[PDB]
């Protein structure tokens, strides 16, 4: 058994059942979905993509739904989609390399083992806007349909903490640890030893990319009352310049809280956390 | 120190409080078993997320221990005051002892259950919000009190935290959203959790590790928190408004907030007879820093329940007394013009009209094209004529009775009021927006008045919402297009009060066609003398003046709950259109079609019948078989929608 805390998903098993669903599923949900020539739906594009280098890839609820062993996993990926994620973007490479076992090829191998992968859920099952959202169920995977507003500009973000020492010639480096820094107060003592003396620089240092978007809200069904609603939330990098203003969408994500301080003055916060969603995938 | 804080004794005894509580809580039979058991039960299903109070049933065992010659120990006289203590005693009690669950957890059931189960202060371990709900008095005059409906200005200061319930309306709740009761803080390295624990509106969070295991630890290894294992529940706010008739005389009311938390948030929707109940409370406030003598408070309510005498459609289902109520309505029979009869009766005669507001209501029928299309079941109605004759008795019984109602008047705060607002909102930094007297209604009903008298632009909105139930706007942050869903009932006066019987109505009355095509009833009430008929119209109208009480027929016209009841069942259904009756209709309209057009063209002529006549034709006689109750359409019905139409326009011509 192997197991993470507060948590029922599997490496492994999850690696071998999406190993087996994917050369495994053949237009199976038009056979168990419905009434409605072809062979093994998936594995096409994971036999087409890799000459071209691209490390993503799109992703069904349905087909999950419709191969037998993949069930369970529907509520899984629901529940913890960054995990499950985290899971498959390694059971992806390797389900690659254990296809490519029966291939030999030219030298194209410097790449892949520096690779890596990500996926993303777009037709998926659908929620009812934002009312639905009482605290329940953040944090899930989520789907919606509404248009734009107002696009924000670039969010950049540390993410590799650069530090200079003062002295003995040295640089020093440090990464991001659940979205902080600590900064090593230290000065590499076995050189030389002044426990509070190092400096700080940008130019050095490596930024994330992150956007905000205000959307309109626009569902299928309202209450006895309804009106808008303006909602931001949060895309990250590699998805830039995609949405904006004159376009309808039909969407993907996931619901969230933070909480934001009462000034830029002192650490003292909001009882009342202000919600979000960060992007999974756009249609 | 004993002069601090020195000591002193009361009644109170918590010893005997949690034995009968929990004695209460499991001795439950009187009304599956002990079924508050069972309940739980259910809890331990996950079926609910809210633990229900009945309290008469505690006024019953206080009668069982009573009838026994016990120590009947009153509480109730104690919980009615400082009931924010008694919520975290009854929780301890129930967490004591919650029964097992009979059903087992899966991968297909809430995510939180099993993080419970998983790690199997105590609010974490709490799968279960209460929401208390007081008495009716009709329980508490039997065997016989504590809080009736109140005001706004009848607070009395003395009233914090005691057992309430207020009256009056909902202006304006923003979004339910989420709040903190309690922190998770794990260690980076101790692994070790941290409950950190706030009541307030704010906090400081705990940055330096004062973990157990870093506290015999040189280093202090950083601790963070979570995001699903800390504890959350929400919280949103609502403001009463005083109702009328108990402001006293001369006197501008004034204003009140409540807080509610997590299951009850949307149980409130702002326009309602309400009656709130809970406790009202205080928190941090001082005026603002100058004008101040200290000690000052602002406050708040707490909500744990509601009910409101306006039950929305939505409200329904059937049980084994109201469909018993609608089996003994239809008995009766007549029951068209039974209701159109009780329709405001305090105003005489012209059933005709009666009918057509019950109509009105009824709304019609919702088709769908599947293309990319509906249209409305919905109705608008006007009933032109000259003044002296009732006109507004009408409106006010209509939003009197219908829910989801508004009045206005025709000039005023018409520029905006009629439309949507923007508006910053106090509890939270977000632009929230509020609409005018139509967007509070949707699926429901208006009424206007003097539409003459309006401006141009409410004729540039309503001639959308006549016919399409949306509104557009392109001003300022505000560039919707918003849904109405909205029915229309207006009034006005012809340009010189009576008749102009050598004019036409085409002539006489001032509102243009090019909207009026989308009115597809009007009415032209006039009045002209007769010896006869006003003879018995005096004997009405002083019957009525003399007591309240309407003529004394063998007839007893109904109230208003009953009434919404059957237009809420028979707004279930969605009956059929046969053609033997379709044929009949399209011949029908292509007889009115021409005879309207090549004869009157004339004194007494009022435009032409249109596509709109035969699709509210249409709309009417099925509304007609959704009172009958059937799920077609009967050839016995077009002929009182072709006589109405007719008929609404008779006394033109005497
Ligand atoms: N047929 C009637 N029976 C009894 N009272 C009437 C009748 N017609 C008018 N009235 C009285 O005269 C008044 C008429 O006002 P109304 O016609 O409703 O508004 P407006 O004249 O501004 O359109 C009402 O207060 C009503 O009590
Ligand atoms: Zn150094
Ligand atoms: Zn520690």
């Amino acid at each position: 058994l192997r197991i993470i805390w507060g948590t029922n998903v599997s490496i492994q098993e999850c690696t071998t059942n999406f190993r087996n669903f994917l050369m495994s599923f053949k237009y199976k949900f038009r056979k168990i979905l419905d009434e409605r020539d072809e062979e093994l739906y998936y594995i096409k594009q994971l036999n087409e993509m890799r000459e071209l280098g691209t490390s993503n890839l799109n992703l069904d609820a349905r087909n999950l739904l419709a191969y037998k062993q993949t069930e369970d996993l529907y509520h899984q990926l629901l529940n913890y989609p960054q995990e499950v994620i985290s899971i498959m973007d390694q059971t992806i490479k390797d389900c690659m390399v254990s296809l490519i076992v029966d291939n030999n090829l030219d030298y194209d191998l410097d790449e892949i083992e520096t690779k890596f992968y990500k996926v993303r859920p777009y037709n998926v099952g659908s929620c009812k806007g934002m009312r639905e959202l009482n605290p329940n169920d953040i944090d899930k995977l989520i789907n919606l349909k509404g248009l734009v507003l107002r696009s924000t500009p670039v969010i950049p973000d540390m993410k590799v903490a650069f530090f200079k020492c003062n002295v003995c010639d040295h640089t020093m480096a440090v990464e991001i640890d659940r979205g902080v820094i600590q900064e090593p107060a230290r000065c590499e003592r076995i050189d030389c030893n002044e426990p509070n003396s190092m400096s700080l620089i940008h130019n050095r240092c490596s930024f994330a990319d992150k956007q905000v978007i205000k959307l309109q809200e626009t569902p299928d069904f309202v209450p006895d009352g309804q009106t808008p609603h303006s909602i931001s939330l949060c895309v990250y990098d590699e998805l830039v310049d995609s949405c904006r203003a004159g376009d309808r969408i039909e969407v993907t994500g996931t619901f969230r809280s933070i909480p934001i301080r009462a000034n830029s003055r002192q650490r003292v916060l909001k009882s009342l956390y202000k919600t979000y969603v960060d992007v999974v995938h756009v249609k | 120190m004993s002069a601090a804080l020195p000591s002193i004794q009361l009644p109170v005894d918590y010893n005997n409080l949690f034995n009968e509580i929990t004695d209460f809580l499991v001795t439950f039979k009187q009304d599956k078993g002990p079924k508050y058991m069972a309940m739980l039960q259910k809890v331990a299903n996950r079926e609910l997320n809210s633990v229900i109070i009945d309290l008469d049933d505690i006024l019953q065992y206080q009668n069982e221990k009573f009838l026994q010659g016990t120590q009947a120990d009153d509480l109730v006289s104690a919980i009615q005051q400082n009931a924010n203590h008694f919520t975290e005693l009854f929780c301890r009690a129930i967490d004591n002892n919650m029964p097992l669950p009979t059903k087992e957890i899966d991968y297909k059931d809430d995510v939180l259950d099993v993080i419970l189960n998983q790690r199997r202060p105590p609010n974490l371990t709490r799968r279960y919000f209460l929401y208390f709900k007081p008495l009716s008095q009709n329980c508490a005059r039997r065997y016989r009190i504590s809080s009736k409906p109140l005001s706004v200005r009848q607070i009395k200061g003395d009233f914090l935290g005691q057992l309430i319930t207020v009256r009056g309306i909902i202006t304006r709740v923003s979004d339910v959203k989420p709040a903190v009761e309690v922190i998770a803080y794990t260690c980076d390295q101790c692994g070790y959790e941290v409950f950190q624990e706030v009541n307030s509106r704010t906090f400081t969070p705990l940055s330096e590790c004062t973990s157990e295991e870093c506290s015999q630890n040189q280093t202090k290894g950083q601790l963070f928190m979570s995001t699903r294992a800390s504890k959350f529940s929400a919280f949103q706010e609502c403001k009463i408004q005083e109702l009328s008739q108990q402001v006293p005389v001369g006197h501008i009311p004034r204003s009140l907030n409540i807080h509610v938390n997590g299951t009850l948030v949307r149980s409130l929707s702002p326009g309602d007879i309400v009656d709130v109940t809970g406790i009202f409370l205080p928190a941090p406030y001082t005026g603002f820093k100058a004008l101040k003598a200290g000690l000052l408070t602002e406050t708040y309510l707490e909500a744990q329940f509601v009910r409101q005498h306006k039950k929305k459609f939505a409200s329904f289902s059937l049980t084994s007394d109201v469909e018993e109520r609608v089996m003994e309505l239809i008995t009766s029979g007549d029951v068209y013009n039974r209701l159109a009869k009780s329709i405001a009766p305090e105003i005489y005669g012209n059933l005709d009209v009666k009918k057509a507001l019950l109509l009105l209501l009824v709304g019609g029928v919702d088709k769908r094209v599947g293309d990319g299309m509906k249209i409305r079941g919905d109705i608008n109605v006007c009933l032109m004529g000259d003044p002296g004759v009732a006109k507004s008795q009408l409106l006010k019984a209509i939003c009197k009775i219908s829910p989801r109602g508004v009045y206005t008047t025709g000039k005023g705060s018409s520029g905006v009021g009629l439309t949507a607002a923007v508006m910053k909102d106090p509890v939270t930094d977000e632009m929230i927006l509020e609409g005018g007297a139509l967007v509070l209604a949707d699926n429901g009903i208006c009424c206007i008045d003097e539409f003459d008298k309006m401006d141009e632009s409410d004729r540039t909105a309503i001639h959308e919402v006549m016919e399409q139930q949306t509104i557009s706007i392109s001003k300022a942050g505000i560039n919707t297009t918003l849904n109405a869903r909205t029915s229309i009932l207006a009034a006005a006066n012809p340009l010189y009060g009576r008749y102009n019987p050598r004019l036409s109505p085409l002539d006489n009355i001032n509102l243009p066609a090019a909207l009026l095509s989308r009115f597809d009833i009007l009415f032209l009430m006039l009045d002209i003398p007769s010896r006869d008929d006003d003879e018995k119209l005096a004997e009405h109208v002083t019957y009525v003046h003399m007591h309240n009480k309407q003529p004394d027929l063998d007839f007893t016209p109904v109230e208003p709950s009953k009434m919404r009841e059957y237009i809420a069942y028979a707004k279930t259904k969605r009956p059929v259109m046969s053609e033997a009756v379709n044929d009949y209709v399209v011949q029908a309209y292509i007889r009115l079609r021409q005879d309207s057009k090549r004869e009157m063209d004339s004194k007494f002529s009022f435009g032409q019948a249109t596509p709109r006549t035969l699709l509210g034709i249409i709309r009417l006689s099925q509304a007609l078989a959704k009172l009958r109750l059937a799920d077609m359409v009967d050839i016995d019905d077009v002929e009182e929608a072709l006589r109405l139409v007719r008929v609404s326009k008779e006394s033109l011509y005497q």
